[PDB]
């Protein structure tokens, strides 16, 4: 926060650890009603803050640093639609009799 | 959620207290120990769910049946050694603020009421109800979709004796009332009464129906008809029951310990009755107190009335003697045994909220009751009066006692004790303050047994109080008229005693720093501006008129009244004169021990209620007391700092060096970089400049006692200042990181080579921690913010300035010196790395190696401090060695 490390009850600097790659990660930020946020993934470098007071010499790297165009972004759309049942649904069960 | 039928089997056995019932409550210990977040108001979490609407209840019934079986029971050591943590975890099992949802072997004990003769002056009322009932149980069948039929037949599923009042037989009628008779009687046998207020008296058109609220009281009238009937029916159920010898029904609990699911069948015929009360008209006449919160500190207080007078009465014997046999010995020792752990793990277990008004903003729902914490401020001056002047006296667990007291002092604002609440604990509380002080003055003039009760009880819970009040920004609302004028008197009575130049005193003086200290931090007068207190609003003066200031003689200024304390203009040039020009403790061990302490209560020295930032008193007061801006106190203190350790590193200060550590804390408000600059790279020069022989000795000695003395205070010294260096950097790393500072890079040399120096040292890592064990150093705390442990300052100072010195070097030769840094332990020494010095400069990277290097060389090169000094050929070398050096040790401390 504002280049200073958030810090943990216990006193650990990682919010999280111990943790699998899996699949892969993404960014991600989600908002309530009424509210306004700006994402800089870091296309450029000298519009990020605080870059150089934590993480320049870390060894971290701006995300899309040398991508030529913007990130392409995906939203959740709150409109209806009509999708077929799954069949791991856990409640739910249709049979072709 | 399964436990709950066998937790029903045991409340009907283990209350009573049997002999091979000890086991099953060692088995609701652990159970309830487990799942503690399970039973809870709120939901504790899904590993097991949350708890039922009533099991909570049972939970509260357990508690009160085993407490009453505990009361007046044979004093045996293991009959209940094991069951009082049963009794903590029980009470910290469940929440005090709305403890039991829908409050109201077993033998549930009917009302006697066929003896007394029944009243029959509502009979009009009494027949037309056993009509009515019969008649709203018809009115359910329609409700229910099924017709009321004539003739008896088994395919209605409704009674069919049911037939229109034309062809109705009354033979049923004249059996089906006894019921409603039982429940008139059993109202006539209760205390309420029945007056008719009004003048009056097969399907109803009027419906009865409760789904309409009510009084409390009317209310609670249907409860109690509801719990007969419950435990008549209970009665008559365990009657044919009581022939089997073994088990029970599940629905035999008592009316308030059943759940309120089942208590519906009941609580709705109580209701309709209820309601048909209400349209008659009938007139009947005979919060936080049914809480967990305040209920049980109710039975505390009729617990400790009795506490109070037999400890008057012990110790009255013991100076007239002794007693052969105490009248009752077993309730002395109950409290002993009882009260003093479930007061000191209940109250240390829901601290959260009792500190908690729906005014401030906390987690925890807060109590919103003055009676609720102010039985508990009685409970501070009563507690306090038990052992006033009587710790030693009042047993063995005086310090469980105090222990008790302390996590009391927890939790305590004054909207319950002097904002609101009645005179008499406020009083109380500001007798205890009166008594505190002189008690204190006392000591300092007897000092120019009572001393022993006030340096084990009083001195420390004060300070406590004190500590609790400057964190919770209380003291404007704690500290004013009488509490205030206490405490100026206690203030002045504390340093009266620094004039005393005796030895039994010189242990104690450590002690009064503190709570000098502490109540500084907390004091909203600003007593050191006398000639400016007329301006806060605060001050006796000027929250009192003359008048008022009449009764108790006030003089003209807070320095009349006691001019012991002297004024901020001098005394802090006095202090940084003097303790400058000695520069020992040896030569004036009195000012050691007595300025400062008084320096340390300097230590919470505000100023943002000054003329830096906005004072918030600036309204009460337009030109208020602190008008104190430079940081020349914070540099006085620095100079100080070498001064003495410098001339008595031999000295074992190693105490007043931990309480040195903990010294100024409040650093960064005031820190000027300039100065601390030109103070810390000296002081951490000089440090490093002996370390450099230190280890020298020890190297040319190892191929040892002396040594091993010059790392003990070279240990010492470390922890007393590496704590403050990190501060000042914390919050001016940025702006060196931001704009390249010289003396930035050159302090991270300066902590690079004391680092080395340790890692080359093993005894110096012995001593180091050595004096982690020896000074009970809290290396973590000197970590964490307030804003072998692998975690000390060495180390740490690194991984804080590491930054400093990697920006200021681009080439990545760094990997070919760390081949030489390897080639160290390959055998190759300084000689021959200043070879590979020499012969580095023709190997540097490139900006176009790499895509990463032509955004890293621009930010590099568009740094508005950046210089090609660094890059010339000389300084290039001398640069990433310095850093190859640094990281080398950094990695073999990172390597386990």
């Amino acid at each position: 926060l504002n280049g200073e490390v958030l810090m943990s009850d216990s006193g650990s600097e990682t919010a999280f650890r111990e943790i699998e790659i899996g699949d892969g990660f993404l960014p991600v930020c989600s908002l309530g009603p009424g509210q306004v946020g700006h994402l800089n993934l870091g296309q450029d470098v000298s519009s990020l803050r605080f870059f150089a007071i934590c993480g320049l010499q870390e060894g971290f790297e701006p995300f899309a640093i040398n991508m030529q165009r913007p990130v392409t972004t995906w939203f959740s759309k709150s409109l209806p639609q009509f999708e077929p049942v799954p069949p791991e649904h856990p409640h739910y069960e249709v049979a072709r009799m | 959620s399964m436990l709950q039928h066998l937790l029903r089997r045991l409340v009907f056995d283990v209350p009573i207290l049997n002999e091979f019932a000890k086991m099953p409550l060692k088995l609701l210990t652990n159970h309830y120990e487990r799942c503690w977040k399970y039973y809870c108001l709120p939901t504790g979490w899904a590993n097991f769910g949350v708890t039922s609407e009533e099991e909570l209840h049972l939970t509260r019934k357990l508690f009160w049946g085993i407490f009453d079986s505990l009361a007046h029971k044979k004093y045996d050591q293991e009959l209940y050694r094991m069951a009082m943590p049963c009794l903590c975890a029980i009470a910290g099992a469940l929440p005090p603020d709305y403890v039991d949802a829908s409050y109201s072997n077993f033998d549930p004990r009917p009302v006697e009421t066929l003896n007394v003769i029944i009243p029959e002056k509502l009979d009009s009322f009494i027949n037309k109800f056993a009509e009515y009932t019969h008649e709203k149980w018809a009115f359910d069948k329609i409700q229910n979709n099924w017709s009321y039929g004539e003739n008896v037949d088994e395919e209605l599923k409704t009674h069919p004796m049911l037939r229109p009042y034309k062809t109705f037989s009354e033979k049923d009628k004249e059996i089906y009332r006894w019921p409603i008779k039982e429940s008139l009687k059993a109202m006539i046998a209760w205390e309420w009464t029945i007056e008719k207020a009004r003048e009056g008296e097969y399907n109803p058109q009027p419906p009865d129906l409760s789904g309409v609220t009510l009084s409390r009281e009317l209310q609670a009238m249907a409860e109690q008809l509801a719990e007969n009937y419950h435990n008549t029916w209970g009665r008559k159920k365990k009657q044919e029951l009581e022939a089997k010898g073994g088990g029970t029904h599940p629905l035999l609990v008592p009316y308030d310990t059943l759940t309120a699911k089942e208590k519906a069948r009941d609580r709705e015929k109580a209701q309709e009755l209820l309601k048909f009360l209400q349209m008659n008209g009938y007139a009947v006449t005979r919060s936080i107190e049914k809480r967990f919160a305040f209920g049980f500190l109710q039975q505390l207080l009729r617990w400790m009335d009795i506490s109070q007078e037999f400890i008057a009465h012990l110790e009255a014997v013991v100076s007239s003697g002794r007693v052969e046999k105490s009248p009752h010995e077993q309730e002395i020792k109950f409290f002993a045994k009882i009260l003093l752990p479930l007061i000191n793990q209940y109250f240390t277990n829901h601290c959260l909220y009792f500190l908690s008004t729906p005014a401030k903003v906390l987690g925890s729902g807060g109590h919103a009751s003055n009676k609720e914490k102010e039985m508990i401020t009685s409970l501070f001056c009563k507690l306090a009066a038990l052992v006033r002047h009587r710790v030693s006296l009042f047993g063995t667990d005086a310090p469980a006692v105090v222990n008790c007291l302390h996590i009391l002092a927890r939790s305590l604002d004054a909207r319950t004790v002097m904002k609101s609440g009645p005179e008499i604990v406020k009083a109380g509380l500001r007798s205890f303050f009166e008594s505190a002080s002189e008690d204190i003055e006392k000591m300092v003039e007897n000092l120019r047994q009572n001393l022993t009760y006030t340096t084990v009880a009083l001195l420390p819970v004060l300070t406590t109080l004190f500590q609790h009040i400057a964190q919770h920004q209380f003291g404007d609302d704690v500290i004013l008229d009488d509490v205030q004028v206490s405490c100026y008197r206690t203030l002045c009575s504390i340093y009266s005693l620094g004039t005393t130049k005796n030895t039994y005193v010189e242990k104690l003086r450590p002690a009064l720093g503190e709570c000098l200290a502490r109540l500084a931090a907390a004091m909203p007068v600003a007593f050191l501006e006398p000639q400016l207190n007329e301006y806060n609003a605060c001050s006796v003066y000027t929250s009192k008129s003359p008048r008022e200031r009449a009764i108790l003689g006030l003089p003209n200024s807070v320095e009349e009244m006691c001019p012991d304390i002297p004024v901020l203009d001098r005394l802090m040039a006095d202090i940084g004169g003097l303790a400058e020009s000695g520069a020992r403790y040896t030569e004036m061990p009195h000012v050691i021990e007595i300025t400062l302490p008084m320096l340390c209560s300097y230590l919470p020295r505000w100023w943002e209620r000054g003329p830096e930032a906005p004072p918030p008193a600036l309204p009460a007061g337009a030109p208020p007391p602190c008008t104190a801006v430079t940081s020349d106190h914070l540099n006085s203190l620095l100079g100080n700092i070498l001064r003495i350790i410098v001339n008595n590193l031999g000295i074992d200060e190693a105490t007043w060096m931990k309480r040195l550590a903990v010294f100024a804390q409040p650093i960064v408000s005031r820190a000027r970089p300039e100065l601390l600059h030109s103070h810390f790279i000296p002081t951490i020069g000089r440090l490093r400049k002996r370390a450099g022989k230190v280890v020298a000795e020890e190297e040319q000695l190892r191929l040892e006692l002396l040594v091993r003395d010059e790392f003990s205070v070279l240990c010492r010294d470390l922890y007393a200042l590496y704590p403050l260096l990190i501060r000042y950097v914390d919050n001016n790393r940025a702006h060196w990181l931001t704009e390249p500072n010289a003396n930035a890079e050159e302090l991270f040399r300066m902590v690079g080579e004391i680092f080395i120096y340790w890692s080359k040292s093993h005894n110096f890592k012995r001593e180091e921690q050595n004096f982690v064990v020896q000074n009970e150093i809290n290396n973590m705390s000197f970590l964490t913010a307030d804003s072998s442990v692998q975690t000390s300052l060495i180390v740490a100072t690194l991984k804080k300035m590491l930054p400093i010195g990697l920006n200021m070097c681009a080439p990545t030769d760094q990997d070919l010196i760390m081949l030489a840094k390897t080639r160290y332990a390959l055998k190759d020494t300084d000689e021959e790395v200043r070879e590979f010095l020499q012969n580095n400069l023709h190997l540097q990277g490139k900006v176009e190696g790499s895509p990463s290097l032509r955004w890293q060389m621009a930010l590099y090169r568009g740094l508005p401090g950046r210089e090609e000094d660094a890059d010339d050929p000389e300084k290039i070398v001398r640069r990433v060695q310095e850093v190859s050096a640094v990281l080398y040790h950094l990695e073999q401390t990172e390597h386990p």
